[PDB]
DNA sequence: ATCTGTT
């Protein structure tokens, strides 16, 4: 109580996402925003990461978490994109098997109640750790407000 | 700052002992007296004394004032701040009290001058002093008054200059060190410098242990009354202490009852404040002590015990 | 306002300091004050294995807190208050420190902890820890702690006491303060009446004469090693000229104040096998306080402790709460982690000098510093978006070689190639740590004969017009200025120009000043020669400026 | 251009050599207040543009050609010694010659052989302007490294540099004791602990202006919580004293 | 991985 009287009243995700247009609820409410986020996440992603570029060319999305300050989806490469699954954007592995890591579009509220999205990764290989979630970067979807 | 001698066992009221400063600090700028007795300090710090705080000044002469025009040229100092010409100093100069101050100052420079390595050994017919002899004749020989000061300011004039200018560290300040350290306000400049440099080691209450910024935020709720005077002190003239000293001699803060009731009010509100911080402090600790939670609630009680104490808003109404 | 923001921190001071005054004033007894003849018997000693158990008798007072609390506000009514000797651990603390003091009241120069006991410029060579050592008592003494650390800084502790006696004119005992207390005693005065003004008369004498009441900043710092030697040589100073605080049967007080958690020591290690530097992670002052358990009650710890809980560099929330959780060690959860991904950029956009410009890069190794820096000043080549020219200077280091044939002798290993040797040492031949950080070139040896010496030299990439730190001790010559008009009035206004500078070129500060005031002048009229400036305002000032000049 | 066109007032004064503190005093308190006056008449003949008009003054000749500075001899001007917590901006170098400098390296430095071979093949100096636009000219750095080896002492090897560094890059531990403004971690995956990172984060003000390349609590790092818990047990204690 | 004392 303190603490909101004296720093004042803080913006919870569901309301920053209503100001895009986009409602946690009815699942596919959220999944149309992150296909719209998509083009920069990919963008970002072939600026930064240009060797597993081919890797989310047709990605599909689906969701994971959805508590209530932080919302979780994954990037599931739709159905035919050569590779099985998407490759480790952190460390080059012993080639061959593709190293299963999971990514994932982490959307939550950031400073001045705008919307973070993250990049997050899971990697199955004992040297990343598994288990273990990893930010690879974060952007600014504020633009659009 | 001008006081007299109690007399009294029991020291008056706060109201008696405003009432008697009130009227010594005529409205005027005259001090009510016939004679005056005026010791002039520098800046420094006197060594083998043990007090609760270290001094601030150092007395280097003491005169006094009672013929008619020597009376009147120190009224005229104090009232609007002329200078004090040499010939009166040296004319109402007090020698047995101003001499007494340099006293084992000249010893000490004399040993320390004469030092070098003794040898009291040279024998032959009639060259056969005691070792403690050279020293104990020395001393004999060296006069603790004017006599002494003179030779070894004649003769040694670069070694004596140099310890005195130790023994009042930090003597020669500039006008804008004053102006900045207790300024730049004219009565945080009169009020505070008197108090923190004078008055602070005279009377010895409790604010004798605080600082300069304590000094000067005690002195910003002592919110008396205001008269717009025609000008104010300005740069290029701080190369003189003449302009600063007629700006705060002839301040409105210098007598009366705004000079007499500063003190009071920095021991009436020292004590109000330590009656709430330490009652406070007390329900702190005695809740600190016994709390069974863990690390995080811990942490958590401590830090909005002490918002709850010290919050701004709380503060301001306090 | 300005008045609120220092009402806590006025009022919880004064226990500190009752307590500060109370521990300075307790008074020994005759058979615990050490003697001037435990520094002679130390000074005829060749290995510390000959060194007995005594003890010497010191006091602390702690002041912890992070980095941002009020913690060295604290050192402000201490210095105007209390008569202490205020210290740095390093030079850049003894240097805040003065800008804190001086600007609140008043001050003397601040040094650092090494300058007071005597650490010279060949201390900073010896080799410590060598000879083994093993604590006899499972709930180990102060005799035996004290002990250890006169073993592991034997080097420099055995150098400072030959030092110290040697130079007392030999068997002469100091006359300072003795010759004042045999005339104190001869005349009949008070005890203590004359010897308190050696310090005024004679201005060399060590700070460690003069208070007991010692405050170390930034002590998380310093290696443990040095409580012992900050001790040892109070009580060595004192007993050697015989000061009125050593016969008033007076201990030192050491005021420490750090951060315990934000801070810590460093140990390294030369071997002369592998031409390998070492560097390990020490306990420092605080943390042997602290945890130690005979310390801890030696010190009564409990009573001499203060710790100040706020940090004015800290106005955001969530990112105070983070702060929070990290230093006292609190379980990190799932609301902290999501915070902290707002920061998260990838590692080849951080590495990138046309990316943030401006921003300091903080790497963990050498080697990831240099090759930034590398890249940084070929990019500030090549696309000249902005300019900023880079320049390389010339450096040398002369390798002597009848020395080298010396160390070669003693630690064999003939052939040895000066390269390799200056490529093993590059970390202890130079005299600031971010010598490794700088971008050089390429390595070349060369011998040159006659003079019998080798030189080896290198180059070193600069950029113009950038904010660089002078990392030593460098006099400086001036010889103008460069700037606006405005700055220039500033500077003349105020005489704090010439209080900067010592009490003994003010007629030079003056005479420097006088002579580029009369060479500042001319070139008030290219100034005017400004396209469109004006025609009659321009023989106005002529004018005005001929009024003036008459 | 008017036949007024070089300050005439030059050949009207000359300023003679100064002499005892009293004729130096004398001395520069009229030139301040000649300084002062043309100041004040040009200030009010134009104002503001004469405010910032680009200025300079040196003792002597002094010529910046590119990165290097041009003069025929450094002599006069007070010396001092620079700081570590001052600010300074590169300039340039210079060849000038300084007596004061070389003698003091003669004087200090017993190694006459480094002295005379440098002299012989002297090193560039360089140019400082402080944050108050005064240029200045700062030693060589110059360090003797004496190995001792049993205790046997030998000066092998000096080290002549200038001693200056750059805030663009640093190493975590040697951030300790600094304060900065923007900061970017780059954090190694596996060499990670967690007081690296409390180290790291705690250097600015504020977080708008830092920047990391990897989440540190979402990753495997050493803890070591043998002080905190000292903290912690301190602050139940009724004899420690907490203030904020 | 790694800093600092002289100066
Ligand atoms: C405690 C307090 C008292 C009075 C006034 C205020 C403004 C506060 N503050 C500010 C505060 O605590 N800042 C801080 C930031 C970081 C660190 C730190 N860094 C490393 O280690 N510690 C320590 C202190 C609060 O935040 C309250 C706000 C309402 S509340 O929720 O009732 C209690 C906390
Ligand atoms: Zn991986």
């Amino acid at each position: 109580r303190n603490a909101l009287e004296h720093f004042g009243r803080r913006e919870t995700l569901t309301e920053v996402l209503g100001r895009y247009n986009v409602q946690p609820d009815a699942g596919g409410t959220v999944e149309g925003f992150a296909s719209e986020l998509l083009g920069r996440i990919v963008a970002c992603i072939e600026t930064h990461f240009p060797e597993h570029a081919g890797e989310y060319q047709a990605v599909s999305v689906r969701r994971a978490v959805s508590k209530d300050d932080w919302v979780l989806l994954q990037l599931v490469p739709v159905r035919g994109t050569l590779q099985q699954s998407l490759s480790c954007l952190r460390f080059k592995h012993g080639r061959a098997s593709r190293a299963t890591a999971r990514t994932f579009v982490a959307l939550s509220v950031g400073a001045n109640n705008r919307l973070c999205v993250s990049l997050c990764q899971q990697c199955f290989a004992a040297k990343c750790d598994s288990n273990r979630l990893h930010t690879l970067f974060t952007i600014d979807a504020g633009t659009p407000c | 700052d001008a006081y007299t001698h109690d007399g009294r066992a029991d020291g008056p009221t706060e109201q008696d002992r405003f009432e008697e400063s009130r009227a010594l600090y005529q409205a005027s700028g005259g001090l009510n007296g016939d004679s005056f007795r005026v010791t002039f300090c520098l800046l420094g710090t006197e060594v083998g004394g043990t007090h609760q705080a270290r001094g601030r000044t150092r007395p280097m002469f003491v005169c006094r004032f009672e013929r008619a025009d020597d009376v009147a040229a120190l009224q005229d100092a104090l009232a609007h701040g002329t200078p004090l010409q040499p010939d009166h100093i040296a004319a109402t100069l007090d020698a047995e009290a101003t001499f007494a101050l340099h006293a084992n100052m000249i010893l000490a420079l004399t040993v320390a001058i004469n030092n070098a390595s003794p040898r009291t050994g040279r024998d032959a017919a009639a060259a056969q002093y005691d070792q403690g002899a050279s020293l104990r004749s020395l001393v004999g020989r060296t006069s603790l008054g004017q006599r002494g000061l003179t030779t070894l300011y004649v003769h040694h004039e670069v070694r004596v200059l140099a310890a005195y200018r130790r023994a009042y560290y930090g003597s020669a300040q500039s006008p804008f060190w004053f102006l900045s350290k207790f300024g730049p306000d004219e009565k945080s400049l009169v009020l505070t410098t008197r108090y923190y440099l004078l008055q602070a080691q005279r009377l010895g209450g409790a604010g004798a242990t605080y600082d300069l910024q304590a000094i000067k935020d005690i002195c910003a709720t002592y919110a008396i009354p205001h008269a717009p005077r025609p000008d104010t002190v300005s740069a290029a003239s701080l190369t003189s202490f003449a302009a600063i000293t007629r700006f705060c001699c002839t301040s409105q803060y210098a007598r009366g009852a705004a000079a007499a009731g500063f003190p009071l009010y920095v021991e009436r509100r020292i004590a109000a404040d330590v009656r709430e911080t330490s009652a406070l402090e007390k329900f702190i600790t005695h809740d600190r002590s016994c709390l069974r939670v863990s690390d995080r609630e811990f942490i958590t009680y401590i830090y909005l015990a002490h918002f709850e104490c010290f919050s701004p808003p709380r503060l301001a109404t306090h | 306002a300005e008045a609120f923001l220092n009402f806590t921190s006025m009022h919880g001071v004064q226990p500190i300091l009752k307590r500060i005054r109370e521990l300075s004033q307790q008074q020994l007894d005759g058979a615990q004050v050490p003697h001037l003849q435990w520094f002679r018997d130390v000074a005829a000693l060749e290995s510390p294995a000959g060194l007995p158990l005594r003890e010497f008798p010191f006091a602390v007072y702690l002041i912890t807190g992070n980095a941002g609390s009020g913690k060295s506000t604290c050192v402000q009514t201490i210095n105007e208050v209390l008569d202490c000797v205020v210290t740095g651990a390093t030079r850049i603390a003894a240097q805040n420190m003065y800008a804190k003091l001086s600007g609140a009241f008043l001050s003397r120069p601040i040094n650092t902890i090494f300058h007071e006991f005597g650490f010279r410029g060949n201390h900073v060579q010896a080799q410590l820890g060598q000879y083994p050592y093993t604590l006899t008592s499972n709930p180990a003494s102060l005799e035996d702690l004290q002990r250890r650390d006169l073993t592991y800084y034997w080097e420099v502790i055995l150098d400072l006491t030959k030092r110290a006696l040697a130079a007392s004119g030999g068997e002469e005992l100091r006359n300072e303060f003795r010759a004042l207390a045999a005339l104190e005693r001869t005349l009949g005065l008070a005890e203590g009446a004359l010897t308190r003004l050696a310090p005024a008369t004679h201005g060399a004498l060590p700070a460690f004469t003069r208070s007991n009441v010692i405050v170390i900043d930034e002590a998380g710092l310093l290696g443990r090693h040095l409580l012992t030697a900050v001790v040892y040589c109070w009580w060595m100073i004192n007993a050697l000229y015989h000061t009125p605080q050593y016969a008033a049967r007076l201990r030192p007080v050491l005021v420490c104040v750090g951060s315990p958690t934000q801070t810590a020591s460093l140990e390294s290690t030369f071997e002369h096998q592998k031409l390998r530097c070492s560097v390990r992670q020490s306990e420092n002052v605080l943390t042997y306080l602290i945890c130690n358990r005979t310390l801890r009650e030696y010190a009564r710890l409990s009573y001499s402790w203060a710790i100040f809980i706020n940090n004015k560099r800290c106005v955001e929330h969530e990112f105070g709460n983070l702060m929070k959780v990290l230093e006292y060690g609190l379980p990190i959860t799932e609301e902290h982690m999501q915070f902290v991904d707002r920061f998260v950029v990838p590692e080849n956009y951080i590495t990138n000098p046309a990316n943030l410009p401006g921003w300091t890069r903080l790497f963990s190794s050498h080697k990831e510093v240099s090759a930034y820096m590398a890249k940084l000043h070929a990019y500030l080549k090549v696309t000249r978006e902005g300019e900023f020219v880079v320049f390389t200077l010339p450096v040398l280091t002369f390798v002597s070689v009848k020395e080298f044939d010396e160390y070669r002798r003693l630690t064999h290993q003939p052939g040895l190639t000066i390269e390799k040797w200056l490529t093993a040492n590059a970390s202890r031949i130079t005299n600031y740590s971010q010598s490794q950080d700088q971008d050089a070139g390429h390595m070349r040896c060369e011998v040159h004969s006659k003079q019998q010496l080798v030189v080896a030299r290198n180059d070193v990439t600069y950029v113009l017009n950038s904010q660089i730190a002078v990392t030593a001790r460098l006099r400086k010559l001036v010889f103008g200025f460069s700037g606006t008009f405005r700055a220039f009035e500033a500077v003349l206004r105020d005489d704090s120009f010439v209080k900067t500078q010592g009490e003994t070129s003010v007629e030079f500060a003056y005479r420097f000043l006088s002579r580029l005031i009369f060479s500042g002048l001319i070139s008030f009229y290219n100034f005017l020669q400004r396209p469109g400036l004006d025609a009659t305002q321009r023989t106005l000032a002529y004018a005005r400026m001929g009024e003036l000049t008459a | 251009l008017d036949e007024q066109q070089l300050d005439v007032f030059y050949c009207h004064y000359t300023p003679g050599e100064p002499e005892t503190t009293a004729a130096v005093h004398t001395q520069f308190a009229l030139l301040k207040r000649a300084f002062l006056g043309r100041f004040r008449i040009l200030q009010e003949l134009f104002g503001e543009a004469f405010e910032v008009a680009p200025f300079s003054t040196y003792v002597d000749n002094v010529i910046f050609r590119g990165c290097e500075m041009l003069t025929g001899s450094p002599r006069g001007g007070l010396m001092s010694v620079a700081l570590q917590t001052d600010n300074y901006t590169l300039m340039g170098y210079t060849y000038a010659r300084v007596f004061a400098f070389a003698d003091e390296l003669r004087r200090r430095h017993a190694t006459a052989n480094v002295a005379e071979l440098l002299e012989e093949a002297p090193l560039p100096y360089v140019v400082l302007r402080d944050q108050h636009g005064f240029m200045s000219v700062v030693n060589t750095n110059i360090s003797e490294f004496v190995e001792s080896i049993d205790s046997t002492e030998l000066a092998m090897a000096i080290n002549a540099d200038y001693g200056i560094s750059s805030k663009l890059a640093m190493t975590i531990t040697r951030s300790q004791g600094l304060s900065l403004d923007k900061v970017a971690i780059c954090f190694t995956p596996g060499n990670l602990r967690l007081n690296s990172a409390y180290v790291a984060m705690s250097r600015t003000t504020s977080s708008e202006f830092l920047r990391m390349n990897l989440n540190p609590l979402r990753e495997r790092h050493e803890r070591d919580d043998v002080i905190s818990e000292h903290i912690l047990s301190a602050l139940r204690d009724p004899n420690v004293v907490i203030v904020y």
